[PDB]
């Protein structure tokens, strides 16, 4: 059968993981704002002439419950760290989900990859430079998208995949 | 200067399950049970009945409310979209408790939940305003149709709803 990855999307609530993950899965934008518990999905896709199978893991940006966030980092394999170009918050909590997962892992090597999205919007408060500075020195890719455009929505999970790869 | 008590008459896919009511704790929150109360009989053209509880955690809670969209964004207050936090006096000290939803500060429309256990983290954050006075063995016949992430298995809707005399 085809490879299976487990991904998991991680980002502070309300930067649109849900709506990339529903953008890849069923290629539409939800514009309304239904905050997420746990959601978890399945598609087949075809990356660098391999069909792989990704199993995603939304997970909840609701910061009260950071302390429940062990057991999917143990479990994932690559990591997406979501933040919007136009909430700076969201983007100092990038570090925090990096060293958490790290942390968890207990590991060096996780596959993760930085994800700036909202790209659509006018009102940016993250410099492009800001966010490729902090990828380069975690060493892994930053990927522009936007859940409402689907610009680079297949880029950035199939660059995860990549990298998972990489990791095995 | 007595608490309203108002009702709900819930049915599981159409067919009736029972009645739960409810104090509201119009002497601690009265703006909040107020709002509550009003969208309980309908009165403003708008409220509860024929909404769903789109959210049924086992262990922790029942979400209903969404009155506007009907899928677990939307509601409105009968003071607009949505009003302040009126005060965090009362406690989530067990089941039965019944608060509003919000989605961070200063942001309750009509989402609400009743609780099936202690939540205490959600004290401070949740505006408390009322408490399952009876039926609450009605709550209990509904968690089994939640499951972790809330989603229901059946549909949990408010057939009718009023304020008892
Ligand atoms: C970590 C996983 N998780 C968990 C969680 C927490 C624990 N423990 C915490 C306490 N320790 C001591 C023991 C372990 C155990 N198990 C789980 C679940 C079962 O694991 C899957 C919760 C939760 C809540 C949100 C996101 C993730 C979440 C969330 C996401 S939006 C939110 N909260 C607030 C929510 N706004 C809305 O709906 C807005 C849209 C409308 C207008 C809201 O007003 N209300 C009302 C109050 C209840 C809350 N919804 C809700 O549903 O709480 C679920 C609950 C299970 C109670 C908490
Ligand atoms: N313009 C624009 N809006 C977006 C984009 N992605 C998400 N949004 C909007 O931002 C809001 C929150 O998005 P959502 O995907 O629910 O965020 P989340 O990270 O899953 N939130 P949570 O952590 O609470 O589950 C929604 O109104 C959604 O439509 C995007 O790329 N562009
Ligand atoms: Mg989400």
């Amino acid at each position: 059968s085809m490879t299976e990855y487990k991904l998991v999307v991680v980002g502070a609530g309300g930067v649109g993981k849900s709506a990339l993950t529903i953008q890849l899965i069923q290629n539409h934008f939800v514009d309304e704002y239904d905050p997420t518990i746990e959601d978890s999905y399945r598609k087949q896709v075809v990356i660098d002439g391999e069909t792989s199978l990704l199993d995603i893991l939304d997970t909840a940006g609701q910061e009260e419950y950071s302390a429940m966030r062990d057991q999917y980092m143990r479990t994932g394999e690559g990591f997406l760290l979501v933040f919007a170009i136009n909430n700076t918050k969201s983007f100092e909590d990038i570090h925090h989900y990096r060293e958490q997962i790290k942390r968890v892992k207990d590991s060096e090597d996780v596959p993760m990859v930085l994800v700036g999205n909202k790209s659509d919007l006018p009102s940016r408060t993250v410099d492009t430079k800001q966010a490729q500075d902090l990828a380069r020195s975690y060493g892994i890719p930053f990927i522009e998208t936007s859940a409402k455009t689907r610009q680079g929505v297949d880029d950035a999970f199939y660059t995860l995949v990549r990298e998972i790869r990489k990791h095995k | 200067m007595v608490n309203p008590t108002v009702f709900f008459d819930i049915a599981v896919d159409g067919e009736p399950l029972g009645r739960v009511s409810f104090e509201l704790f119009a002497d601690k929150v009265p703006k909040t049970a107020e709002n509550f109360r009003a969208l309980s009989t309908g009165e403003k053209g708008f409220g509860y009945k024929g909404s769903c509880f789109h959210r049924i955690i086992p262990g922790f809670m029942c979400q209903g409310g969404d009155f506007t969209r009907h899928n677990g964004t939307g509601g409105k207050s009968i003071y607009g979209e949505k009003f302040e936090d009126e005060n965090f006096i009362l406690k989530h000290t067990g089941p039965g408790i019944l608060s509003m939803a919000n989605a961070g500060p200063n942001t309750n429309g009509s989402q609400f939940f009743i609780c099936t256990a202690k939540t205490e983290w959600l004290d401070g954050k949740h505006v408390v305003f009322g408490k399952v006075k009876e039926g609450m063995n009605i709550v209990e016949a509904m968690e089994r149709f939640g499951s972790r992430n809330g989603k229901t298995s059946k549909k949990i809707t408010i057939a009718d709803c009023g304020q008892l005399e």
